[PDB]
């Protein structure tokens, strides 16, 4: 069935940079919009980036636009998040979700298993 | 004051990549987009393409669709312009212009690079 | 062969807001609607009546294009049976509509960081709206006992609210321009085709 | 813009009474979508559409409600559904604050 | 968010007067029907005053049973609506509230000072 | 002035039934009558505004219509948090006159 | 895309007299043409903004109207510091094209 797995979180020092990559198996990959959430260790979640099905329309929010960005990948059937510019909040666990529809407007069905991205030192 | 100074006339040959630059001063950045105007000797203003100037996301013409790239930087107020693989089609003055997110006249313009390209 | 303006509507720097929307009628076509279906730009293209993949076979009389701007989270309400605060007082579509409905999300242009109020909507009616019926009756509800003489106040309630934009709202609070075309089959002549 | 407020954080039931968990919004949305975070894993969808069971789930966890105010109410909680229980909505950027499900 | 506090909690001999004071903030306060709403546990609630907003030169209108006894006022540049009340009688005992706007959207009440008469 | 009557002091009922408080007008009111809310201890908190119209974050619950005379507040499924006094304000002219009030009771 | 011709290709006058210069669009742009002023090489000054209206900073005398697809710009007491090219731009359909400009020169 469905599975999501992640690559790529670690230690940055901030400033520094990170891509995250979530490899997807088991549906038909590029007909599901898919998105990036995060989880701040006091446990409140909210997006980071969110891609469309066809690719062509990327949303990120007020707090993390123009640092953050999330790209697709047709061949290979993964999805990457690109992190750059890293601050001292962006302490959290980075969960790889899967919507319903071709679009960002569908419910969060499959989530993934969550990597650990710190910030410090 | 309100003014979008540029930077200097420069000189290419064809293969080499030209970056423009296009500074904004005086009003508050993220109210209007920026829009860039290519004038070559002879000729009327040809818009080359918006800018956002919130997220940085350009809307070029379809005429300029290749070889040109609207990136922006916003830590300094500067949007730039990168002009790919110059042909000597390319060769004019390259204004950026003031113009709004729901209006879009040319209200304050730059100055002018004249991008010449010879061999 | 010359194709007919749908270039008039679908690429135009400013959509009227849905308290007037716009009406636009287009006849005497070879339409393309084709060109439209694989564009790859479009976040909702639901037809209503009419197979989208074989929209060329088909003549019509008159194909009407309506255009605004509403909330993301509100184009559910431009469908035919569904109601809410845009479906009964701003633009209410019939239960035998046959069309389709096409819609993009529009935040490079409708939105600006300190606030884009230049789109308004209907906050209430005295009644609903029949189908395909505008309202630009801008003038004071006046409940109570007391004229308001034409200012805002504690009886008063000046009914057309505005759209509050922002490049950061919410993707369901973000301006998506609607545009949803109505094919019409009446007793005359067929002059859209393709 | 939107914030969705969920009151209070901690909320205890014993096994056998109903509980019902409430999702506030600031201005109208359409509908609204109902997680579930274990103690220790990622978060399953529950509800949505605000009536509507996902795979998988019990027929005891029913929600309704529109407007600006939604609903998920547990018919007879037992000592499995200890868990946190998030509400989000397409127009939020952000998600609910996370109403705690404790056993008594 | 919004909140609004009062003042002027206390008891008076019967025939003095007070001056109630009602704080607000978190909102834009120039314009807002802000009202003064009286609970009696005999009578149950009545309605005591009013002050429009400033578009409509700060009107004010009062009840039947209080018009000549109190005087109601506002000033934008402390955010306030103050009840200035006058020779107070024996029935004059009751929780008072401030209310944002009454009757339509943006209605919040506030909590109350009780003033009673000896 | 305008006097609003409410003939029910008191609605008792269990969890979960239809509960409908009325209140009546003097002379002919339009539409102008608002609802409130007061748990014991509190300030009441404003549910229908224009006698049809809700508030931002009253449930769905809270429904109520009327015009002319007549005036219904009906709450479905009814929560134990829904022990409370309920009142109604005719705001058509200036004379402002509250309801009598209903506390309700779960059994 | 929407073109924009303007006749004549130039002009010839004195300063004292009264001009009309034309820009006839293609398709209908409801009074969504904005007129400029360019001299040689330097940027070019907005002069009207929505084909009727006027801002501040120009002199009283340039005002222009008309709407549908045929416009006008109207200069009456020209001087001889307003001499250059008058460039007119659409913006009602993307994307946004100028004019080829008409040239004012002096006799
Ligand atoms: C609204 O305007 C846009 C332009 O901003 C129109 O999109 C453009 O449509 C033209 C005509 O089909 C496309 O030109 C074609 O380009 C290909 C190269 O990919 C070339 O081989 C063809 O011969 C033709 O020249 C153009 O690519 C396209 N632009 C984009 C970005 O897709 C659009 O059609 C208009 N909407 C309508 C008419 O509904």
């Amino acid at each position: 069935e469905v599975m999501l797995v992640e690559s790529g979180g670690g230690v940055v020092k901030p400033g520094g940079s990170l891509k995250l990559s979530c490899a997807a198996s088991g549906f038909s990959f590029s007909t599901y919009a898919m998105s990036w959430i995060r989880q701040t260790p006091e446990k409140s979640l909210e997006w980071v980036a969110a891609i469309s099905s066809g690719g062509t329309n990327t949303y990120y929010p007020g707090s993390v636009k123009g640092r953050f960005t999330i790209s697709r990948d047709k061949a290979m059937n993964t999805l990457y998040l690109q992190l750059s510019s890293l601050r001292s909040e962006d302490t959290a666990m980075y969960y790889c979700v899967r919507h319903s529809g071709n679009y960002v407007d569908s419910v969060m069905d499959y989530w993934g298993q969550g990597t650990s991205v710190t910030v410090s030192s | 004051q309100i003014q979008l100074v540029q930077s200097g006339p420069e000189l290419k040959k064809p293969g080499e990549t030209v970056k423009i630059s296009c500074k904004a001063s005086g009003y508050t950045f993220t109210d209007y987009g920026l829009n860039w105007v290519k004038q070559a000797p002879g000729k009327g203003l040809k818009w080359m393409g918006w800018i956002n100037t919130y997220s940085g996301e350009p809307t070029y013409n379809d005429e300029f669709r290749g070889r040109f790239a609207f990136s922006l930087e916003t830590s300094t107020i500067t949007a730039y312009l990168k002009i790919n693989n110059l042909k000597n089609e390319d060769t004019a003055t390259y204004f950026c212009a003031r113009g709004g997110n729901w209006d879009w006249y040319f209200d304050v313009w730059g100055a002018g690079t004249t991008v010449t390209v010879s061999s | 062969t010359n194709l007919c303006p749908f270039g008039e509507v679908f690429n135009a720097t400013r959509f009227a807001s849905v308290y007037a929307w716009n009406r636009k009628r287009i006849s005497n076509c070879v339409a393309d609607y084709s060109v439209l279906y694989n564009s790859a730009s479009f976040s909702t293209f639901k037809c209503y009546g009419v197979s989208p993949t074989k929209l060329n076979d088909l003549c019509f009389t008159n194909v009407y294009a309506d255009s605004f701007v509403i909330r993301g989270d509100e184009v559910r309400q431009i469908a035919p049976g569904q109601t809410g605060k845009i479906a009964d007082y701003n633009y209410k579509l019939p239960d035998d509509f046959t069309g389709c409905v096409i819609a993009w999300n529009s935040n490079n242009l409708d939105s600006k960081v300190g606030g884009n109020y230049n789109y308004l909507y209907r906050l209430f009616r005295k009644s609903n709206l029949k189908p395909f019926e505008r309202d630009i009756s801008t003038e004071i509800y006046q409940a109570g006992s007391t004229p308001c003489n034409g200012v805002e106040g504690f009886n008063c309630y000046f009914p057309l609210q505005s759209y509050g934009f922002q490049p950061t709202n919410g993707v369901g609070y973000q301006p998506y321009r609607v545009v949803v075309l109505s094919f019409e089959l009446l007793h005359a002549p067929a002059t859209v085709c393709g | 813009q939107i914030v969705l407020t969920q009151s209070p954080a901690i909320m205890s039931a014993s096994l056998g009474e109903e509980i019902t968990l409430t999702c506030s919004v600031s201005s109208s949305v359409s509908d609204m979508h109902w997680y579930q975070q274990k103690s220790g894993t990622s978060p399953k969808v529950f509800i949505y559409s605000t009536s509507n069971l996902a795979s998988g789930v019990p027929s005891r966890f029913s929600g309704s409600g529109s407007g600006t105010f939604y609903s998920l109410t547990i018919s007879s909680v037992e000592a499995e559904d200890a868990a946190y229980y998030y509400c989000h909505q397409w127009s939020s950027w952000t998600f609910g604050g996370g109403t705690k499900l404790e056993i008594k | 968010e919004v909140k609004l506090e009062e003042s002027g909690g206390g008891l008076v001999q019967p025939g003095g007067s007070m001056k109630l004071s009602c704080a607000a903030s978190g909102f834009t306060f120039s314009d807002a029907w802000m009202d003064w709403v009286r609970q009696s546990p005999e009578k149950g609630l009545e309605w005591v005053a009013q002050i429009r907003r400033k578009a409509n030169n700060h009107a004010t209108y009062y009840a039947e049973s209080v018009k000549g006894r109190f005087t109601i006022s506002r000033d934008d540049s402390k955010s306030s609506v103050y009840l200035q009340m006058n020779s107070l009688r024996a029935e004059d005992t009751g929780i008072y509230y401030c209310i944002r706007g009454m009757t339509y959207a943006m209605d919040f009440w506030g909590q109350g000072t009780s003033v009673t008469v000896s | 002035d305008i006097v609003m009557t409410q003939f029910q002091k008191f609605m008792s009922t269990s969890v979960g039934d239809r509960v409908s408080i009325t209140c009546k007008a003097s002379q002919n009111v339009r539409t102008a009558v608002a609802w409130y809310q007061q748990k014991p201890g509190q300030s009441p908190k404003a549910m229908i505004y224009l006698a049809s119209n809700r508030h931002r974050g009253v449930p769905d619950r809270f429904t109520g219509s009327g015009c002319g005379t007549d005036f219904t507040l009906t709450i479905s499924n009814v929560q134990c948090e829904d022990l409370a006094d309920y009142f109604c304000l005719q705001h058509r002219n200036y004379p402002l006159t509250f309801g009598g009030g209903t506390k309700l009771e779960i059994k | 895309d929407i073109v924009l011709t303007q006749s004549p290709a130039t002009l010839s006058v004195t300063p004292g007299d009264n001009v009309s210069l034309s820009c006839r669009a293609s398709q209908i742009i409801s009074n969504n043409l904005h007129w400029y002023q360019q001299k040689s090489h330097e940027s070019p000054r907005l002069l009207i903004k929505y084909a009727s209206q006027s801002i501040s900073g120009i002199p009283s005398r340039f005002s222009g109207s008309g709407s549908g697809t045929d416009f006008t710009l109207s200069i009456n007491s020209v001087e001889t510091e307003d001499f250059g090219m008058y460039f007119c731009q659409q913006s009602n359909t993307w994307p946004l094209t100028c004019g080829s400009g008409t040239k004012l020169e002096l006799n």
